[PDB]
């Protein structure tokens, strides 16, 4: 996985794009969580785990 | 139904 | 070496003048000398995979004891035991049964003896009289048709 | 607030009571009573992470396994 | 010899079942239009049957009865007693259920 | 300030302050919910949650599962395993990817 | 020319006049049907390009 | 479903065997019978007969296309659901085949209903055809071609039965050529075709040889047109 | 049919279909909308008529 | 059952098994390939009637 | 069965016993032992796999 | 109820008695259910997954790849022809399979295999007093029942077929093999007492 | 007599081989029998060096009726309680 | 007995920079024993332990068989 | 013709045709009890490795952008492409690969980026690239175990679920030659083998192709924003930042647990038998 790059992200891979609508989640402070990069997941914004079933370089940015 | 025959 | 019997198993058609191919006496039937071939490359093929996977465990624990540790010099109670030790907390009544299932499979099945713990081989054991001598000699005596 | 985690790790703690006490039957009825365990749909729950296969595994019998339980409804 | 095996045994035991549900699936439809057959309205055609129970006395059936259970209990005293008996000991008990 | 280190995975990197973490928490928890038995205990690693017969308790593994979510901030799967005492705690703390 | 995978023959390409020609000599080369001889070359290790880039059509 | 349904179409024509010869009475209404119920007891087992006569051939385009277009299906258990709905529900719409004869209004809306139903899970089938047709290496091949139209005679076939489930329709509808040419289309064409996929796509397997394009494609064009036309 | 008939052929820009099993969100869902509303128009009209 | 082995790699027929991939000085043309002898579809296996029947024949 | 006192010396000396029997005759006593009844099994090729 | 071994099984039955009483795996392999065969790992270079055949060359194999738990299969299944020789993978999801072909033989290699086979079943085997049981909601899964007793007292013996022809044609014959090998289970059980 | 199949097939001595260098198939050394395990839930945990095996036992089966009506009879009164407060009120 | 966990990490690790390096291949679970917990048998997730935050990074190689020497020595 | 045969009138020799002396079994039975006994199979997964060789890299000679950028060009023509990569190039793209190996599979019919992604996955696998393709199996490999044996492992030809389209064949060519009246000739069954899932691995024979395709065809009709129109260097998240979040107190408490005397200090009761606790309340 990749850090929380601070503003500065360029995507590995072109990802898919699964939404041109921003989430709106309640995220809970102190709590690690895995922000799906790919685009693939089922399991909404977060990874799940299909990142590692496609061919590409995004990897989820834990924050 | 609601609006089959459209006119 | 010393749990089993590491002897190759010859060919029949060392002894036996008609599974020999040149020898003027060969009976061909093929699914005879297949079966003679199986069995023979199959007993050899073992002791072998017991040599060699013998000396590929004996090579991987050499690896394993030389090897350096660093957690021996971290921080004890972090990445070592205490300073005091190992301690017991508990107060035993009675002895431990010796059939506990856990000690068992920690102290068996372990992946550092991956390479001798599955290495088919033939125990030692004494020699029948009935199965490993007059056996062998029922069985050279068969007679043979090529008809 | 405090109240409200109460009865969330009390509802947990229900939920999993019957969860645990149904378990443990599944596993009783697979392990004595192998047929109707793969009758009533129950996968084999023995486990054997050290390698030794059961003695008594069966396939899965998934008879029950959407629109065909709405349509049926 | 040499051919009646678990699967065999377990075969012709299918075979068995198989055929009497095959013979009990027409008997049973028949059984089923027997129950509810069909009749004249009760009103003017067909007034008189309310009193055509077909009520049959169950002392006549019972007398009837006697036979058939008499060769069930003879059959399973025959296949109870082969573990200690030999075939002409037990032709008795054959012809009887033959008679 | 304390600045938090960069490097993740730092609860696997450090099993002793893990175990001394989950024992905290642990034992917090079990004095908290049931008081009239755990208070005189002390909890180490060893400390198993069950009957002297082995019957595991539910409620108190669920408990000890809520607790172990507060402390690390992950999310225990109640029904694939029960925390029946601090060796189980300790595998399933140190399985968990997002431990922190 | 094989294009996805069929062969067809006598296929007229164009370069537009609005188009950057990097390497003029190699660009002159390969239209006037030349074999190149990149016995001097050196590897530029730039990752930049990504499978699917957008290019403003 | 041959299995449930045998019974009853053996007991009907053994009760029209007695009544002939024995004088039972059984579908006469003078003195107790009914000739409604002949017609119950035949369509009880007719329509599942038809089914039983369709399915196996969703089963022959179900296999070609996959083995053609070198990729899965769109979804197997969608399609083996919808055909186990069809079986399910093919029981309780017989009555479809008995609208005129007087039946009660309630059974009439009832199996009316259950037989417009139907169209779904017939759908789903046409919609994982299709989706299993796209994003896959085709390779056409003869029964390839005579799955495609064993798909439009099917397609046509399936509407205009669903058209004579609207009752009103099938009140001028019943008895009549429309019905003829329904599961003409329905039988002839898509069984028929779907067979001879089948026979095609299993020809090394059945004769030990490969077929001849030629007269292959002549025997499809024929076929398809001749059903069409006729 | 066009995509079917001009790019899925092996000389045309086949696809390597590399999934296993499907897994859908809400298939049928969207396959008996369409029926559905056949349904009711025709339920509807054989109402009046009748 | 059949166990020949009449099929395998073909090359110099319009790829040569040379290597010329590097080669400035050769041009590869595959249009002027040269005509080779035409490989017939596999014929099917014929029976022979008195080996079938002495083979099935059982006493 | 009596065992010689000189033959069970030998066998101790030459073979310890280090590992235990897994076959279930080892809980036979003698009076079980002896109500055994031995049943043969031709022991013949094999042709059929099924 | 439990079949006379001496006098009446020959063939297939005699097999079929030599996989219950032995548990070889050639003669457990011919004779296990169809119903069940053992679920087994997933087949890799260093495990593979191993079918077995009764000294057959080859065997018709289905892949379905890595099963899960939310589908029962992994992907499409594929038969190939699994052959004598080395090892073979499925390329759609990589399982390596091994055939290993049992030789009706007693080696420790035959014995390796021994955890790989259900222990097969002795409900079905020797004569039932029940032919099948009325009941539906127990059927084709619960086997009948009997009004007999099995014994557990038999100890058998393979014999070769002329030995077993001498066996049944001589009656003097039989009884002298038989007080013998009634002397080797004596020396065998008191050798097992001692063991332990 | 086995409970634990790792423990079954660790070192087996009455293997093929050796009862059939003795010839001597006793009945009662059935391998259908050899080994079953103990119908209460046992899984596996990785412990410290290898894996653990836990074992998740959660109601006794042995129970008899006088705990079932002793544990009900609060249930019984609080029944009658209701049912009486519904005919006063 | 945490010298117990870190041995069997340690030597975990050395088996599979060893079996990696004479398979010519990577380490396929990165768990030392399989367990069912994580579902990573059935499931995509896997239990890869590769972390590092940039190119320069030191650690970038802990865990894969390119730490290990030919001689599997832990550094290097 | 050959004559009748009935192979039970000829002796077969699988047991010894004399019985065992006394002391013999009761040496045997001292003897293998005295020694262990040969192993039996045991299924778990050990120390599982990659079957598709090394997992791709993010940077390197041969990344995963190039599989992709592979995927988006498949064309299956009845032609070669002529076009043939250097040698010297696919060598340095896959730096283990051999001359002869790069030379035969420029040599095949591939596109360059199919003849270099060809070259890595048979390289990484161990594929035998000179292994022609028939009906008996697909392809061959060689590769070395965890016990370096160096085993070969052959890729079948498969069929789609239908036996009946399997080519049983024992030749190597693609007819289908052979026709079978008795498919099961000895009465043998097929097998569809059952994995026990605490026995599964981890899937490693190419497990990032899974979704690839799905994905690859929702790509194709996706238009992608240029680099020089997306945003860049906006302002960053006030409550995040790139090293993960860790209170001031969580860390005062794992400095306070680097200590090796640590004990709770908030229990009610001296339960750790302390010599410096102080009662809190
Ligand atoms: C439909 C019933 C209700 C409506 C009223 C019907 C009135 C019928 C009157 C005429 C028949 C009177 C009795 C005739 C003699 C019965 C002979 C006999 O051996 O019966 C017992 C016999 C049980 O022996 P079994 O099946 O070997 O026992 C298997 C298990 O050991 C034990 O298996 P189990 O514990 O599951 O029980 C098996 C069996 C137990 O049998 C009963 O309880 C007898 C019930 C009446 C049986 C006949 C009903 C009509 C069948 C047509 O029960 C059933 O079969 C279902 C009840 O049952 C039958 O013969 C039933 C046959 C039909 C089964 C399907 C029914 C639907
Ligand atoms: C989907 C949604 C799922 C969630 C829905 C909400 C929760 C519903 C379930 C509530 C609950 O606590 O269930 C746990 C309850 C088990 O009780 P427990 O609290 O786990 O037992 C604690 C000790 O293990 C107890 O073990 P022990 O052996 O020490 O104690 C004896 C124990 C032995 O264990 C059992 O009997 C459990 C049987 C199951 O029996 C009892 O304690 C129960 C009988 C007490 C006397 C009668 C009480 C009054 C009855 C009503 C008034 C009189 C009429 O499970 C069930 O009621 C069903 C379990 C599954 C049955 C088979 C399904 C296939
Ligand atoms: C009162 C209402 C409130 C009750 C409150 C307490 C509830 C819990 C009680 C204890 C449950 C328990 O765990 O018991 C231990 C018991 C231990 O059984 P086990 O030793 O494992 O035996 C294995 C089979 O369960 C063995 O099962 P099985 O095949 O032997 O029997 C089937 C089993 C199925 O039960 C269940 O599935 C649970 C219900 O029981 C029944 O079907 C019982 C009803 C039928 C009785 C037939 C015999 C008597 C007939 C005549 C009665 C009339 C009076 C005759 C008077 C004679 C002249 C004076 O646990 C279970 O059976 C497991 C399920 C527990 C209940 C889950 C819900
Ligand atoms: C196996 C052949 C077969 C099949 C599959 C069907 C299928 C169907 N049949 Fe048919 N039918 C017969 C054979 C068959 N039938 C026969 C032989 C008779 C004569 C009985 C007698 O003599 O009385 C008969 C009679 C019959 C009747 C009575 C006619 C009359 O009383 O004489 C009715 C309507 O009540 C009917 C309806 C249906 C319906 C709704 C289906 C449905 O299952 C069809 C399902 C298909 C769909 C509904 C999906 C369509 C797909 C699309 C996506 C639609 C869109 C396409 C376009 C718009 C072109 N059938
Ligand atoms: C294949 C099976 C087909 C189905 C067969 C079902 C048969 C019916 C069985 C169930 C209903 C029985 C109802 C009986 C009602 C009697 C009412 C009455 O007044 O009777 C007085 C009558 C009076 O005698 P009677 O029978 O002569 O009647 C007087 C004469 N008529 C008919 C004109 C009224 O009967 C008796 O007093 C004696 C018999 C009593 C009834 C016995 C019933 C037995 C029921 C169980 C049988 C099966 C057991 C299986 C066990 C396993
Ligand atoms: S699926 Fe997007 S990073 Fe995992
Ligand atoms: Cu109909
Ligand atoms: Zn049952
Ligand atoms: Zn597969």
């Amino acid at each position: 996985s990749i850090p929380y790059q601070e503003g500065k992200y360029r995507p590995a891979s072109i990802p898919m794009v699964a939404g041109f609508f921003p989430y709106n989640c309640y995220l809970q402070q102190g709590k690690v969580y895995s922000w799906c990069s790919c685009g693939i997941s089922q399991s909404g914004p977060w990874c799940d785990g299909l990142c590692n079933s496609v061919v590409t370089r995004c990897r989820p940015v834990v924050f | 139904a609601l609006f089959f025959m459209a006119n | 070496e010393k749990w089993a019997y590491l002897d190759y198993k010859k060919h029949p058609s060392t002894t036996l003048s008609h599974y020999d191919h040149k020898s003027k006496d060969y009976v061909e039937s093929e699914r005879d000398d297949y079966n003679a071939d199986v069995a023979t490359n199959s007993h050899n093929k073992l002791i072998d995979d017991f040599k060699r996977n013998l000396q590929m465990q004996r090579k991987v624990h050499d690896i394993l004891q030389k090897m350096d540790r660093p957690y021996l010099r971290g921080v004890p109670g972090v990445t070592k035991n205490i300073s005091a030790g190992l301690q017991d907390y508990s107060a035993p009544v009675s002895k431990k049964s010796q059939s506990d299932p856990n000690d068992f499979y920690r102290d068996a099945y372990r992946n550092e003896n991956r390479w001798i713990d599955q290495s088919v081989f033939t125990p030692k054991t004494s020699k029948m009289t009935h199965y490993d001598v007059e056996w062998p000699k029922e069985l050279a005596s068969r007679p043979v048709t090529k008809k | 607030e405090e109240r409200y985690d109460a009865l969330r790790v009390q509802r947990r703690i229900w939920s999993m009571r019957f969860y645990y006490a149904r378990q443990q039957c599944l596993y009783e009825l697979f392990v004595d009573h192998p047929d109707l365990a793969q009758w009533t749909g129950t996968y084999p729950k023995v486990d054997s992470s050290h390698g030794f296969p059961f003695y008594s595994t069966y396939e899965m019998y998934r008879d029950f396994q959407s629109f065909a339980q709405w349509i049926t409804l | 010899y040499s051919k009646f095996t678990a699967a065999i045994q377990r075969f012709w035991k299918r075979t068995y079942i198989i055929f009497w549900v095959i013979e009990a699936g027409t008997f049973s439809v028949f059984f089923y239009l027997t129950l509810n057959a069909s009749s004249e309205p009760v009103y003017m055609y067909d007034q008189i049957k309310i009193y055509k129970t077909h009520l049959f006395s169950w002392r006549w059936f019972l007398i009837k009865l006697l036979p058939s259970v008499s060769i069930i209990l003879l059959g399973y005293y025959l296949q109870l007693t082969l573990k200690w008996n030999l075939f002409n000991k037990q032709n008795t008990i054959v012809l009887l259920i033959t008679l | 300030y304390n600045f938090p280190e960069y490097r993740t995975g730092g609860v696997q990197a450090n099993p002793g302050i893990t175990a001394k973490r989950i024992i905290k928490c642990i034992g917090e928890r079990l004095r908290k919910y049931d008081p009239a038995r755990w208070e005189n205990v002390p909890i180490t690693f060893k400390t198993h949650f069950r009957d002297e017969n082995g019957y595991s308790d539910v409620a108190t593994s669920i408990q000890i599962h809520d607790a172990l979510e507060r402390e690390f901030g992950i999310d225990i799967k109640d029904r694939l395993a029960l925390v029946t005492d601090v060796e189980t705690a300790f595998y399933i703390v140190m399985s968990h990817h997002d431990p922190l | 020319l094989q294009e996805m995978g069929t062969t067809s023959q006598d296929i007229v390409i164009n370069f537009m006049k609005e188009g950057t020609v990097h390497h003029p000599e190699l660009f002159e080369a390969i239209v006037k049907g030349y074999n190149i001889d990149t016995s001097d070359y050196v590897i530029n290790t730039a990752n930049n390009l990504r499978a699917r880039e957008g290019n403003h059509n | 479903m041959l299995a449930t349904i045998t019974p009853v179409l053996g007991a009907a024509v053994i009760m029209m065997a007695f009544d002939r010869h024995w004088q039972t009475t059984f579908f006469e209404y003078a003195y107790g019978g009914d000739p409604i119920l002949s017609q119950h007891l035949f369509w009880f087992f007719g329509h599942p007969e038809v089914y039983v006569l369709i399915i196996p051939t969703f089963g022959f385009i179900n296999m070609i296309v996959p083995h053609n277009n070198t990729r899965r299906v769109a979804s197997k258990h969608h399609m083996i659901w919808a055909i186990y709905v069809m079986a399910y529900m093919g029981y309780l719409v017989w009555g479809h085949h008995m609208y005129l004869v007087g039946l009660d209004h309630r059974s009439r809306t009832m199996y009316s209903t259950i037989t417009i139903m139907i169209s779904m899970p017939a759908t789903i089938k046409v919609v994982n055809w299709t989706l299993s047709l796209v994003n896959g290496a085709l390779k056409i091949d003869l029964p390839f071609l005579f799955s495609m139209s064993f798909l439009l005679l099917f397609l046509v076939a399936g509407f205009t039965g669903m058209w004579l489930s609207h009752v009103s329709l099938n009140v001028s509808m019943h008895d009549t050529f429309y019905v003829v040419a329904h599961f003409h289309i329905m039988l002839s064409g898509a069984a028929m075709t779907g067979i001879f996929s089948g026979i095609y796509y299993y020809f090394n397997a059945l004769f030990g040889v490969k077929y001849s394009r030629m007269f292959g494609y002549m025997h499809l064009i024929y076929y398809s047109g001749g059903q069409w036309v006729a | 049919i066009l995509k079917v008939a001009r790019f899925r052929v092996l000389k045309m820009r086949p696809k390597i279909s590399t999934s296993y099993r499907p897994h859908g969100k809400w298939g049928d869902f969207l396959a008996c909308i369409i029926p559905l509303i056949w349904c009711i128009n025709i339920l509807t009209n054989s109402n009046l008529i009748l | 059952p059949y166990t020949k082995k009449h099929d395998d790699w073909v090359f110099d027929v319009t790829m040569p098994s040379q290597n010329y991939q590097t080669d400035l000085t050769v041009n590869i043309h595959p249009e002027n390939k040269k005509m080779h002898v035409m490989k017939q579809v596999m014929r099917q296996s014929y029976w022979d009637a008195e080996h079938d029947m002495a083979h099935e024949y059982d006493y | 069965t009596v065992i010689n006192s000189e033959f069970l010396t030998y066998l101790k000396s030459n073979y310890k016993i280090s590992f235990s029997a897994s076959n279930i005759v080892k809980y036979l006593s003698d009076k079980s032992v002896n109500n055994s009844v031995i049943l043969y099994l031709r022991k013949n090729k094999i042709f059929n796999k099924s | 109820r439990m079949t006379n071994t001496t006098e009446e099984a020959f063939d297939e039955v005699s097999h079929e008695w030599q996989a219950l009483v032995t548990s070889n795996p050639f003669d457990l392999n011919v004779f296990n259910y169809l119903e069940n065969t053992q679920t087994s790992n997933f087949g890799t270079v260093d495990n593979p997954l191993v079918v077995f055949t009764s000294e057959t060359p080859f065997r018709y194999v289905g892949c379905t790849g890595q099963m899960n738990e939310d589908d029962y299969e992994g992907h499409e299944l594929l038969f190939f022809l699994l052959r004598e020789g080395s090892l073979q993978r499925c390329m759609g999801c990589g399982q390596v399979f091994k055939l290993v072909r049992l030789r009706n033989e007693y080696s420790p290699e035959m014995d390796y295999y021994l955890s790989n086979f259900h222990p097969y079943e002795m409900q079905e085997m020797g004569e039932s007093d029940t032919t099948v049981l009325m009941s539906p909601y127990k059927y084709a899964s619960h086997y009948e029942y009997t009004q007999f007793e099995t014994p557990s007292n038999m100890v058998y013996s393979m014999v070769n077929p002329d030995e077993h022809d001498r066996l049944l044609v001589d009656p003097a014959y039989r009884m002298e093999r038989t007080k013998a090998l009634e002397e080797k289970y004596k020396v065998y059980t008191s050798s097992l007492r001692e063991v332990e | 007599m086995f409970r634990w199949l790792f423990l079954y097939w660790y070192n087996s001595t009455d293997t093929p081989s050796a009862i059939a260098k003795v010839n001597l198939w006793s009945y009662i050394n059935l391998r259908l029998f050899k080994a079953r395990l103990s119908s209460s839930i046992a899984y596996y945990i990785l412990g410290l060096n290898n894996l653990e095996l836990k074992k998740l036992k959660i109601f006794y089966k042995n129970t008899y009726f006088d705990y079932i009506y002793l544990k009900s009879i609060p249930c019984l009164f609080l029944i009658i309680f209701f049912t009486n407060l519904y005919l006063f009120l | 007995d945490i010298n117990k966990y870190m041995e069997s990490q340690l030597v975990n690790d050395t088996l599979r920079a060893f079996v990696s390096k004479v398979g010519k291949t990577e380490p396929a679970t990165w768990k030392n024993y399989s367990t069912i917990y994580h579902k990573d048998n059935y499931e995509a997730e896997r239990v890869r332990h590769v972390a590092f935050v940039d190119h320069k990074d030191p650690h970038m190689y802990h865990g894969l068989p390119q730490d290990y020497d030919d001689n599997i020595k832990p550094k290097h | 013709r050959a004559g009748p045969y009935n192979p039970n009138r000829y002796k077969d020799y699988y047991i010894p045709r004399t019985l065992p002396k006394n002391e013999e079994i009761v040496e045997f039975v001292q003897s293998q009890h005295s020694v262990p006994a040969s192993p039996i199979r045991n299924q778990r997964h050990i120390n599982p490795v990659r079957e598709s060789g090394p997992l791709p890299s993010y940077d390197g000679t041969y990344t995963m952008e190039d599989i992709r950028a592979v995927f988006y060009n498949t064309t299956v023509g009845r032609d070669y492409c002529y076009c043939q990569m250097d040698p010297e190039e696919i060598m340095r793209r896959v730096p283990g690969i051999t001359r002869k190996e790069a030379e035969f599979i420029t040599k095949l019919g591939l596109s360059p980026q199919e003849q270099v992604d060809f070259a890595y996955i048979a390289y990484n696998i161990g594929l035998d690239i000179f292994y022609f393709t028939n009906q008996m199996f697909v392809a061959r490999q060689v590769v070395t175990n965890s016990k370096g044996e160096k085993v070969e492992v052959l890729w079948n030809a498969q069929c789609y679920e239908d036996i009946a389209q399997l080519n049983v064949g024992f030749a190597p060519v693609l007819e289908s030659v052979d026709y079978h009246w008795e498919i099961f000739l000895w009465a043998d069954p097929p097998i569809k083998p059952n994995n026990d899932f605490d026995l599964n691995v981890p899937c490693t024979w190419f497990e990032y192709e899974q979704e690839w395709w799905m994905e690859s065809c929702i790509q194709e009709d996706q238009f992608n924003l240029p680099e020089d129109e997306r945003p860049y260097n906006t302002p960053r998240n006030p409550h995040c930042r790139k090293e993960l979040w860790r209170s001031q107190d969580a860390l005062q408490e794992e400095e306070l647990m680097v200590n090796e005397n640590w004990y709770p200090k908030n229990t009610q009761y001296n339960i750790y038998n302390q010599p410096d606790f102080i009662k809190p309340k």
